[PDB]
């Protein structure tokens, strides 16, 4: 699941078909374009957990649980300054939705087979 | 270097944290009941949010201020 998700986010960054950002996530939700997303639950969010679960369980959007939000910004590569090393001048991200174009991948088939079942 | 008339600052945008909470109103249900309306023009998208004012309602990138 880890290599599959990393490769899927990698090729989505290759094709640039992802509309990253909570604002663009709201654009995609109001424009009814949602297939899969990345979410981190049970964080130190004071009010945002109920809001993100309300906008996730409203229009058949996928669910995934990650520990904290400050490490969520490394999958899509936000602050990848000095790529030849561990990134340190990084702020995290709340959620990233991806409108996948390169959906056919090595193990995203069995990931969505888990998702549909 | 320095001048006599004081330099008026260019409008640098302010720092607002977790702004979306004042846009989508959080009610008891999991329905996104937003008090901000929707722009009827098809030139601008529904995602592109409008302006919230007191005696008018400016639209998005259509430059059409739908006043009262
Ligand atoms: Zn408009």
């Amino acid at each position: 699941v880890n290599t599959a998700l990393q490769e899927v986010l990698k090729t989505a960054l290759i094709h640039d078909g992802l509309a990253r950002g909570i604002r663009e996530a709201a654009k995609a939700l109001d424009k009814r374009q949602a297939h899969l997303c990345v979410l981190a639950s049970n964080c130190d969010e004071p009010m945002y957990v109920k809001l993100v679960e309300a906008l996730c369980a409203e229009h058949q959007i996928n669910l995934i649980k990650v520990d904290d939000n400050k490490k969520l910004g490394e999958w899509v590569g936000l602050c990848k300054i000095d790529r030849e090393g561990k990134p340190r001048k990084v702020v995290g991200c709340s959620c990233v939705v991806v409108k996948d174009y390169g959906k056919e991948s090595q193990a995203k088939d069995v990931i969505e087979e888990y998702f549909k079942c | 270097k320095s001048y006599t008339t004081p330099k008026k600052n260019k409008h640098k945008r302010k720092k607002v944290k977790l702004a979306v909470l004042k846009y989508y109103k959080v009610d008891e249900n999991g329905k996104i009941s937003r008090l901000r309306r929707e722009c009827p023009s098809d030139e601008c998208g529904a995602g592109v949010f409008m302006a919230s004012h007191f005696d008018r309602h400016y639209c998005g990138k259509c430059c059409l201020t739908y006043c009262f």
